[PDB]
């Protein structure tokens, strides 16, 4: 019950963002993979370091609305 | 003919034979006093050759101013009067033809200098006329250099973003292993000519 | 002074030396061979010729040197003199050479026109000399212009380099 | 090989050429049998038609070329029903047009390629007008601007071109491009060999004005 | 009769004194002829109204020509050397004289001069042609020289033309903007490479 | 030419008679002029008178004619011309006349080439005075250097054409230059975008095909 | 390695709900509901729902919206036909991202 709701709900969460990240790194930065209509692109930035508001307008903003 | 004197070419001879004749007169001259004779006598003789002589004409000129008879008086004075008629006249060359031909060639030499004058306008042939330049042409070249340095700017400032995009999809490709190769991500995780020819 | 003096003078020597000629014994033989129509009369005819004879000669001159119109040409001559007796040495004259007594006198006004003639083409050669001044310098201008037309067009020409190594960059496939 | 075969029926047989476009459809005589029951001979062939499924309104301009090649040659020599009225016959004329179709599909892709890297080999237009090919050959590496009209034919390239070059800037003689031509054998590939035969000759060769 | 041509003095006197001398002559001839017969003449007139005149009119004809051919002898040699003295000294021109024309004459000057700077000066009536005509080559040059610098002025305003309007977009130069771009073509295609190969690797296994 | 008294004379000469018979009748009559002249001084007296002088006067004047006309005996006919004679052997005055009549001969040669050079300066005057109302360009000049150092300038003009057509291929090869760099610019975003593809693809592989089905039951 | 597992995916829905906004949860009556956080600029926290059901066919329709939302029928016939979600749920987060500024 918990393990297939689990892996579901990972891969609805792929599906949606489209973003794949990065855990091994240390949670003060943030390291992770996009794939945008466009060309994939890369994520590095420092999650501590901005506020969480920026950095959501910063992806969501690199997704192309035209 | 006007002239009726007589015409002698010896005077030796006539008076010769003048004196001779006289005899005649001499003896009527003895037909007076021997007192007075001789001045009768004179008169009668001097006026017998006196008479005779004044009757003849020495080649037209006068008794008493005649001359020897070697060559004929007249030619030599009509040759006087024309050599004084040809000195005279180059006596009024000398005077007045000079100053004419002064006062002709100063003229022509007025004319001269206004013939040459005259001449200093002239006008030859040597321009080269040419068409104009093409104007079209040059607004040709215009317009197309023109749209090439527009898109050469756009393409400056294109190809950077491509730089970039090419440089971070690296990175992508520098990441997708060992993301890959991590053990809870993968839990997670789990011809143009076709083109061209409208088929 | 003047010479109307010695003419009538010298000449009425002459007439003394005319007259002195037969003169009394002249006389004694004319009066001596006819010698008797009126003996007073005769005597003053004879006089009457001398003077006649004597005056005629000074009537004759004076006609000569007035309606000849010779004593004006006479005070011109002497005139002439006073003017030139500076010159001693033997003056030229006219030598009956046509050629030579032209050119004494027609030499003077062709000698101005040569100068005026050279004036003129001194003036030309002036002119002259800065219009090609002028046109020398325009040569030089023209040459030069040509100049960086022929740098311009080379400085657009050596952008052929980098398509050359645009062209080497973007290979075709092989 | 660029042909594919689609049906064999009864009725008709399908070919098709050049990413299908042409569909060369053989219809046969109405029969239900076929050259095996009958007589070798007594397959005649009703109809060599050709279904031209390339639209021309979107069509690129090698495409066009290409096509009206094929169809100037077909019409050229529709000699076929009078020739190839048998199925015998039918494999030998199918290889004959499949010679002219993979020659004009070689042009069309060199028409391309030349498209693409003309600044490379100087050609920096091709104009085809009809059946005509303008190459404009044009730099300042030696001083030369002309255009070559080569009149490309279905014959291509097993003939020689004929080669009218209007001069525009330069002197260029017929015989220079006359050597061009001979220099370049008449086989497959000539033209992207005799345009890169005139950039070495005329462009490359010369030295570089500086 | 003079061995002389005379060709000076009748030159400014207007005729040949021996003229004048033959005119003196005559003339006086004439009157002293003419008073001989004068005289006689009057002596005649008492001679006419009185008979057994002593002398007959023929002796005094006679005895007027004794008288006359004896002036006549001594007024011949007289006149001689009135005529030596009047052509030389007191009519005559000296050669230590010069006459208004001669005057106006003057200094002498050769004829070889004359024909040396004749010619000079037609050559240089055809060096001043010359001049002129090369004056006007020269004006027409320059008006040609005008020209074609007037149409240099024009393409050079040309090339001021195309540099502006070049930079006005904002590529200021051009063989620096080129040359940047193809160092970026040559970072792209290292880029491209890259990413060629390691498609490729990826797509075999 | 001393001539007076009673004359009848000179002038007065018949035309009848011959020199010889004129000459003659001229002795006569001075014979009778000298008896009218000589007979004045003589005076009538008584037994004595002027019959017997005049008498012997005619007579002699008779024999007088008589002798005129046998002197005029000549040869026959020989009246009917006249006789000229002289001797020229040596003078020097007909030298002079001979050298000076020379120089009548350089005065008549002297006129006419007066006259002859006169006309020919007269006619100059008129020709030249008609005539102005009705390579050498270039040299002869001291400014020949400037005309011969001259250029074509035609050949300026025309090289000028040659400029623009280099300018023409330079940038019109600029421009086709600049257009492949656009045609391999879309090549690699072409390139880019589709290596995109298929990683995309890979990475969706493993997503579930139908999630929401499986999460609704 | 089940507690692994589970522990982080709830750290990932985590970090979607705060790194990007958005966190999904299924409750029951066979609804799921997404819940939009860090959107506005002057309130993080602001809420902003969408649940969704399904019908007896098997189709999507958002059963309720916080505000309301007007595109439900065009992205119902995507994926009932095209069978595509991804489209779908990106652009009920571009409508909801786009709620802020009208």
């Amino acid at each position: 019950v918990t393990i297939p709701s689990a892996v579901y709900v990972a891969q609805l969460y792929h599906q949606v963002s489209k973003i794949e990240w990065d855990y091994e790194c240390e949670p003060g930065m943030v390291k992770g993979i996009h794939h945008g209509p466009s060309v994939a692109q890369p994520i590095h930035l420092d999650s501590t370091q901005l506020s969480r508001k920026f950095i959501s307008d910063y992806l969501w903003s690199l997704v192309d609305t035209e | 003919r006007e002239d009726f004197r007589v015409r002698c070419t010896s005077k030796r001879a006539v008076t010769e034979m003048l004196q001779l004749c006289g005899r005649f007169v001499q003896k009527l001259g003895d037909a007076l006093p021997e007192e007075i004779r001789e001045p009768a006598l004179r008169d009668a003789q001097w006026t017998f050759e006196s008479a005779v002589q004044e009757n003849i004409s020495i080649n037209g000129q006068a008794w008493q101013e005649a001359s020897d008879n070697c060559f004929m008086d007249s030619d030599i004075k009509v040759l006087e009067d024309q050599f004084d008629e040809i000195i005279v006249d180059i006596a009024t060359k000398r005077k007045q033809y000079p100053r004419k031909i002064l006062e002709c060639v100063i003229k022509t030499i007025k004319a001269k200098q206004e013939i040459l004058k005259q001449y200093h306008p002239v006008v030859h042939p040597l321009d080269l006329k040419y068409d104009p330049d093409p104007a079209p042409h040059m607004e040709n070249l215009k317009c197309r250099g023109e749209t090439v340095a527009k898109e050469i700017s756009e393409a400056m400032k294109s190809l950077p973003a491509l730089i970039e995009q090419g440089e971070g999809f690296s990175q992508v490709l520098r990441m997708q292993p060992v993301i890959h190769l991590q053990r809870i991500h993968q839990e997670v995780f789990s011809c143009p000519q076709r083109k061209w020819y409208p088929l | 002074i003047s010479r109307v003096k010695l003419l009538d003078t010298m000449v009425d020597t002459f007439l003394q030396k005319l007259v002195a000629a037969g003169s009394y014994q002249r006389f004694t033989d004319c009066y001596k061979c006819f010698y008797q129509l009126q003996p007073a009369m005769t005597q003053q005819i004879y006089d009457k010729f001398i003077a006649q004879l004597q005056t005629s000669i000074r009537e004759e001159i004076s006609d000569i040197k007035e309606e000849g119109n010779l004593e004006a040409v006479l005070n011109a001559l002497d005139k002439i003199v006073e003017e030139g007796k500076v010159r001693k040495e033997p003056a030229w004259r006219p030598s009956g050479i046509p050629e030579k007594d032209l050119h004494s006198v027609m030499a003077p006004y062709f000698l101005q026109q040569r100068d005026t003639l050279r004036r003129h083409v001194q003036k030309q050669e002036a002119e002259n000399q800065q219009l090609a001044d002028a046109v020398l310098a325009g040569r030089r201008q023209v040459e030069e212009l040509q100049l960086q037309v022929q740098a311009q067009q080379q400085a657009w020409q050596a952008l052929h380099r980098e398509q050359r190594e645009l062209v080497a960059v973007l290979r075709e496939p092989e | 090989s660029e042909w594919d075969v689609v049906e064999w029926s009864d009725d008709q047989a399908v070919f098709t050429f050049v990413y299908d476009t042409i569909q060369l459809t053989i219809t046969f005589e109405e029969s239900v049998v076929g050259f095996p029951f009958l007589d070798k001979r007594y397959r005649k062939i009703v109809d060599v038609n050709f279904q031209s499924l390339l639209d021309e309104d979107q069509a690129p301009p090698s495409s066009l070329l290409v096509h009206k090649l094929i169809f100037q040659y077909v019409e050229e020599k529709e000699s076929w029903k009078k020739t190839c009225t048998t199925q015998h016959q039918l494999p030998k004329m199918l290889e004959e047009f499949s010679l002219v179709v993979h020659h004009c599909r070689l042009l069309g892709e060199e028409i391309e390629y030349l498209k693409r890297w003309g600044p490379n080999y100087n050609l920096m237009n091709i104009d085809i007008n009809n059946n005509e090919l303008r190459l404009l050959f044009s730099s300042s590496a030696a001083f030369a601007k002309f255009e070559i009209t080569l009149f490309l034919s279905a014959y291509y390239p097993s003939v020689p071109l004929p080669s009218t070059i209007q001069n525009h800037v330069g002197n260029t003689s017929q015989d220079d491009i006359a050597t061009i031509l001979s220099k370049v054998p008449l086989e497959n590939n000539y033209l992207k060999n005799v345009v890169k035969q005139i950039y070495q000759d005329l462009f490359q060769d010369c030295h570089f004005y500086h | 009769m003079s061995v002389d041509p005379m060709t000076y003095e009748a030159q400014f006197f207007g005729f040949t004194p021996q003229t004048c001398m033959l005119r003196i002559y005559i003339a006086f001839q004439d009157y002293l002829f003419e008073v001989m017969q004068a005289v006689e003449q009057v002596i005649l007139k008492k001679l006419d109204g009185i008979p057994d005149c002593d002398i007959s009119p023929v002796q005094i004809r006679k005895c007027t020509e004794k008288f006359l051919c004896f002036m006549k002898g001594h007024f011949d040699n007289l006149f001689s050397k009135m005529e030596q003295l009047f052509l030389q000294l007191i009519l005559r021109i000296p050669s230590n004289i010069l006459l208004p024309e001669d005057k106006c004459k003057e200094t002498p000057y050769s004829e070889e001069d004359f024909q040396h700077l004749q010619k000079e000066i037609e050559q240089l009536q055809e060096k001043y042609k010359t001049e002129l005509c090369t004056k006007q080559a020269l004006l027409a040059e320059l008006e040609e020289q005008k020209i074609v610098q007037a149409k240099l002025k024009q393409t050079l305003t040309f090339f001021d033309e195309l540099h502006n309007v070049g930079r006005d977009h904002g590529t200021s130069d051009f063989r620096e903007s080129l040359v940047s771009l193809v160092q970026n073509s040559r970072k792209l295609q290292n880029i491209r490479d890259n990413v060629e190969k390691e498609s490729k690797r990826l797509k075999i296994s | 030419p001393i001539h007076q008294g009673i004359t009848e004379l000179s002038r007065s000469i018949s035309v009848d008679l011959a020199e010889s018979k004129r000459l003659g009748c001229l002795l006569l009559s001075s014979f009778q002029f000298s008896i009218q002249k000589l007979e004045p001084f003589l005076r009538d007296t008584k037994g004595f008178s002027l019959e017997s002088f005049r008498a012997k006067a005619s007579s002699l004047s008779e024999e007088l004619k008589h002798f005129a006309d046998g002197l005029e005996t000549d040869g026959t006919l020989q009246k009917c011309f006249e006789d000229s004679n002289g001797k020229a052997s040596d003078f020097s005055l007909e030298a002079s006349v001979a050298e000076m009549k020379e120089y009548i001969t350089k005065f008549s040669l002297e006129r006419q080439t007066w006259d002859q050079l006169l006309l020919h300066y007269q006619q100059e005057a008129k020709e030249i005075l008609s005539r102005g109302s009705t390579p050498m360009t270039y040299l002869g000049s001291s400014q020949n250097e400037v005309l011969n150092t001259k250029p074509d300038y035609q050949k300026i003009l025309q090289n000028q054409s040659k400029v623009f057509d280099c300018m023409e291929l330079v940038m019109d090869e600029l421009q086709g230059s600049v257009k492949q760099l656009q045609a391999f610019m879309d090549e690699s975003t072409q390139c880019f975008q589709k290596v995109s593809v298929q990683l995309g693809k890979r990475s969706m592989q493993q997503l579930d095909p139908s999630p929401a089905r499986k999460l609704l039951k | 390695a089940n507690a692994e597992r589970l522990k982080r995916l709830q750290k990932s829905a985590d970090l979607y709900k705060d790194r990007l906004g958005l966190e999904i949860r299924k409750i029951y009556g066979e609804k799921l509901q997404f819940i939009f956080t860090n959107i506005d600029p002057k309130n993080p926290e602001s809420p902003f729902m969408f649940s969704l059901h399904l019908n007896e066919a098997r189709d999507y329709e958002v059963s309720d919206s916080a505000p309301h939302l007007e595109g439900l029928a065009e992205f119902q016939e995507n994926v009932r036909k095209t069978n595509n979600f991804s489209a779908f749920l990106a652009n009920v987060r571009k409508a909801f991202t786009a709620t802020v500024y009208n």
